[PDB]
């Protein structure tokens, strides 16, 4: 990770931005106030 | 009619009492 | 971090605990 240079190893996926995008998808905010 | 694919709605409801997960979320990590 | 704070033990890993590893 980034607080953990040790990393999960990988070659090609996605892990990170998985779970953003879950979360993200989750607020159903359609108009969330944020950034 | 089908695309050989499954899918997932928005208008059920929760028991909020489940016991049922499934790999259409990608927790992976 | 996750591990950088915990050790002989973790976390399960089937759902969204990544969260934590990214704390």
């Amino acid at each position: 990770h980034l607080p953990f240079s040790k990393s999960e190893n990988p070659v090609l996926s996605t892990i990170a931005f998985l779970v953003g995008l879950v979360n993200p998808k989750t607020v159903q905010s359609m108009t969330q106030r944020a950034i | 009619s089908h695309s050989n694919i499954d899918y997932q709605t928005l208008l059920a409801n929760s028991d909020h009492a489940k016991f049922t997960i499934e790999p259409g979320v990608l927790p992976v990590g």
